[PDB]
């Protein structure tokens, strides 16, 4: 695909476009009867050639003051890019960044730099699970006439027996009394059911 | 030709992308006819300041003051030439195409 | 009117101590509301109508100047697609239009203010419709009769004045359908499966699940809100009444988004009223100069009038463009916290 | 020309009260749009013919020719074109008929056939509506259609159901951004 | 002709909350007043008493002066070198 630099071919793009439209502004009669400097002052007199010249210099001047302008602005805006660029290679391949959607979408990973010209490339390595499951799960869990909460985990349930896992993973476990912990009776919670708890 | 052409000459490129990327040109509908009306009165007494013997005093000078009549200014070319005919608001080929 | 000293805020002093801690009994959930600009109003100007104004001998000096009517609208056709990827990546963050389920009883929390309600029109809340209400937009960019303008001319109507010269306002490219839809199908995916539709394909999840994740988050166990459930329900209640009574009650709450179009406005009002300028020559319409002066006098006072009204777009052009780097970055700001605080948990 | 105010315009004969010493009315940018006329004491606005910008949506060259035109602000049936060889030339082209005609709030669109079915937003042209060329009309022609949001999903929300995966996959996506741009000088007296 | 809009403009008026002088003559041997760029002249009469003013520098002979007498058919406005006695009227 080769349209995956395309804004670093558009900056320069821009900026090329940019250069030759000032050098053509040179071609322009701002009021005058010629172009050439020189064809104005070998035709003219100086005295009538002055008005013809100060028109000239304030249409080029008006010109270089509206490229500069439009440079500043484009200057801002790739300040602003390099700024926030460098900040997302701190915070993605410096480290581990908890941001979503900020190190590429997913979970991220870590995350690997490319040297690009005037730019940067990121490889964001993302979590991205696949092909879930439906399970029944419960607030808690009331066995000794008392709830019991997941510590780290979620209760899910095949059917027919209950089991603990984690979030990003279907790894079920057996209800024991150190992945659980007791807090209240069974009244406060609404839909908590019974299972037995293994010690 | 036809706006291919047309947004070619925009871009100065004979190869135009996948996209407006310009915008054309601009609608104007033109006049099809002229509406012209002037007053409708009789012919201006110039003979009375330019055909008189003699003029007022220089600190006694008169101001006749002309309305309701149709300043054919045509009429003053063919008379004596002229030392200085200099008109600092119009031109003076532009008086007969205009109100006062 | 009394001159005062502005007050830095209420006086208050910390009972610090090496071996006493305060540890809060109780909680209060509150609701905020932050409102930032996203998009402007994308507007063209037309060269040879507004500095000539369909007139024949101008237009001809115009094109010595060189391709400054170019730059100009290339400038504004780059803002124009600019604004347009700015409501792109705010808005169309995710590629899963997700679909609310019919309201049931969700752990006692009441949506109904924020989701959107088929009962009125475009599918929207009622708070969308409050929010679209205050905010008076003087041009939406959408097609007007020709016969709107001609006649009935006492009222405010500055659109068709500056149609008249060639300042068009251009619709946006997403309708108000359409961010309504993604709004929608964000809060149906917030709602339904948390944070995972962001990440990945969304997981169904209980809402007071994962509320009770959302509390853990921060560090709050899980038991502290299945044992007060009922209140933390009745407190967002509360929290989202309060919020769309201050909506309904304050005017003053989308003041940044008024004074964008406000300031659009006023730049399209001062633009048009710039040709009433006269730049050093005798008058300011062309076709008098035309009929009062001939050609070769009134080249000059052209020329004036070209320069001054080249000036004026220049200045205008670049206040768009200060305008819209402007609107780039709240924009920026504006997705970035979408994605950090709707999209996921943040800990900034 | 009533008193050598010319230029273009389009008589209206409003309703405006004019005093016997007033007979030109101008608006808030100094343009008379308003004359008495001199014989007749009737009242006669002046305004603009019709007036807009035109864009024409252009589909790669490498692949076709055909493209369409856009009349911005303008309804398709108060004046599609209405010019028959002796009205204004800036574009000497005339689009009349062909069933591509439709209306949108942006404007007049003509050179596209719009469809029922929603795609992906490929050419943007305003009001949620985009152009593209599809070739499953088979013929290939441009087509006007809105665009599509995404694809409908409803996520089977239950009060004791849950989504937990029992695998993943490790995905890797590229991200560009700028970081610098060309450093330039310019001379002042060469220039 | 303008409406619905705002003008501004800069030229002789006459001053808001000004103090303006009434006159109610009566009495006669009134000395004339001074024209300082513009006059504000207003009168609720109903039995047209004021019909004409007059301009002049020093209301003699030796420079111009303008009389204005407005009858019950017709107004008459000379420039004319009018010998103004010390209380002009009509009769």
């Amino acid at each position: 695909t080769p349209s995956a630099l395309g804004k670093l071919q558009d900056v320069v793009n821009h900026n090329a476009q940019a250069l030759n439209t000032l050098v053509k502004q040179l071609s322009s009669k701002f009021g005058a009867i010629s172009s050439v400097l020189n064809d104005i002052l070998s035709r003219l007199d100086p005295p009538e050639a002055e008005v013809q010249i100060d028109r000239l210099i304030t249409g080029r001047l008006q010109s270089l003051q509206t490229y500069v302008t439009q440079q500043l602005i484009r200057a801002a805006e790739i300040r602003a890019s390099a700024n926030l660029a460098a900040t997302k290679m701190s915070e993605c391949v410096l480290g581990q960044s908890k941001r979503v959607d900020f190190c590429g979408k997913g979970y991220h990973l870590m995350s690997f730099p490319q040297s690009a010209p005037h730019g940067v490339v990121f490889l964001h390595v993302t979590y991205v699970p696949a092909q879930e499951k439906n399970f029944t799960t419960a607030p808690a869990i009331c066995h000794d006439g008392k709830a019991h909460f997941p510590r780290e985990g979620v209760f899910v349930s095949n059917g027919t027996h209950w089991f603990v896992t984690q979030r990003n993973f279907y790894e079920p476990q057996i209800i024991t009394t150190d992945n659980t912990f007791v807090s209240g009776n069974c009244d406060v919670v609404i839909g908590i059911v019974n299972n037995t708890v293994y010690d | 030709l036809d706006p291919l052409s047309e947004t070619k000459c925009t871009l100065k490129s004979f190869t135009v992308e996948k996209g407006i990327y310009q915008t054309s040109n601009f609608r104007v509908q033109p006049t099809e006819s002229i509406v012209r009306f002037p007053n409708i009165t009789n012919l201006c007494p110039f003979h009375e300041v330019f055909n008189a013997t003699t003029f007022a005093s220089v600190y006694a000078w008169n101001r006749k003051r002309i309305s309701n009549c149709v300043a054919d200014y045509s009429v003053i070319y063919n008379f004596a030439p002229f030392f200085a005919f200099k008109c600092y608001g119009v031109s003076p080929t532009k008086l007969n195409d205009l109100c006062f | 009117i009394i001159a005062y000293t502005m007050s830095l805020g209420a006086e208050n002093s910390v009972a610090y101590s090496n071996n006493s801690i305060a540890i809060p009994t109780n909680f209060t959930i509150s609701v905020t509301t932050e409102i930032l600009p996203v998009s402007m109003t994308k507007t063209s100007v037309d060269c040879t109508m507004y500095i000539c104004g369909d007139s024949t001998e101008c237009s001809n000096l115009l094109l010595q100047y060189g391709s400054f009517c170019t730059q100009l609208k290339r400038a504004l056709t780059g803002i124009a697609v600019e604004q347009d990827k700015n409501t792109q990546e705010v808005f169309a963050q995710v590629k899963q239009i997700y679909k609310t389920p019919p309201i049931k009883y969700f752990g006692g929390f009441n949506f109904s203010q924020i989701l959107p309600d088929p009962s009125k029109p475009s599918k929207r809340s009622p708070i969308e419709d409050l929010l679209f209400n205050k905010v008076t937009l003087a041009d939406a960019g959408f097609i007007k009769q020709y016969g709107d303008c001609l006649g009935d001319i006492a009222a405010r109507d500055l659109i068709c004045a500056q149609k008249f010269n060639g300042l068009t306002v251009l619709p946006p490219l997403l309708t108000d359908e359409m961010i309504a839809q993604y709004t929608s199908a964000l809060l149906a995916g917030t709602i339904t499966s948390g944070w995972t539709f962001g990440a990945g394909p969304a997981l169904q999840i209980p809402f007071p699940m994962q509320m009770a994740y959302r509390f853990n988050g921060i560090g709050v166990t899980q038991n502290v809100l299945y044992e007060n459930q009922k209140l933390i329900a009745n407190q967002f209640n509360s929290a989202i009444g309060k919020i769309q009574d201050s909506l309904s009650s304050t005017p003053s709450a989308l003041g940044k988004l008024q004074d964008v179009v406000n300031h659009n406005a006023q730049a399209l009002n001062t633009l048009v009223k710039q040709l009433s300028s006269k730049f050093g020559a005798i008058s300011s319409v062309l076709n008098d100069i035309l009929s009062r002066l001939d050609p070769p006098e009134a080249e000059v006072q052209i020329d004036r009038l070209i320069t001054g009204r080249l000036q004026s777009l220049q200045t205008y052009v670049t206040q768009q463009l200060i305008r819209a780097a402007e609107i780039r970055a709240s924009a920026n700001l504006a997705a970035t916290k979408m994605s950090e605080c709707v999209l996921g948990q943040s800990k900034r | 020309n009533f008193n050598g105010l010319t230029g273009t315009g389009v008589l209206t004969e409003s309703n405006k009260k004019f005093l016997p010493f007033q007979q030109f009315g101008r608006d808030i940018a100094d343009t008379t749009d308003a004359v008495r006329d001199p014989q007749t004491l009737e009242i006669l606005d002046i305004t603009p013919c019709s007036f807009g910008g035109v864009s024409v949506i252009t589909p790669g060259t490498n692949t076709s020719n055909q493209v369409a035109v856009l009349y911005q602000g303008v309804n398709c049936t108060e004046v599609p074109v209405a010019i028959h060889a002796d009205q204004l030339t800036p574009t000497w082209r005339v689009y009349s008929t062909g069933s591509n005609v439709f209306q949108t709030r942006a404007g007049c669109l003509i050179g596209a056939e719009y469809v029922n079915n929603s795609y992906e937003c490929d050419i943007p042209i305003g009001a949620g509506i985009c152009a593209s060329y599809q070739t499953q009309t088979a013929s290939q022609s441009i087509i006007a259609y809105t665009m599509s949001l995404g694809a409908e999903n409803s996520v089977a929300y239950s009060n004791n159901s849950i989504a937990i995966p029992t695998n993943f996959t490790i995905s890797v996506t590229t991200e560009i951004l700028p970081v610098s741009m060309t450093k330039t000088s310019v001379d002042c007296t060469m220039y | 002709f303008r409406s619905s809009v705002l003008h501004s403009t800069h030229d002789l008026f006459l001053p808001f909350f000004s103090n303006v002088t009434w006159f109610h003559a009566k009495r006669f041997d009134n000395p004339a007043l001074p024209f300082n760029d513009g006059v504000y002249f207003a009168s609720t009469e109903k039995s047209n008493i004021i019909r004409g003013w007059i301009f002049g520098t020093t209301l003699d002979s030796k420079t111009q002066s303008l009389l204005i007498v407005n009858n019950a058919t017709n107004v008459v406005i000379k420039v004319c070198e009018f010998q103004f006695c010390n209380d002009p009227f009509l009769d």
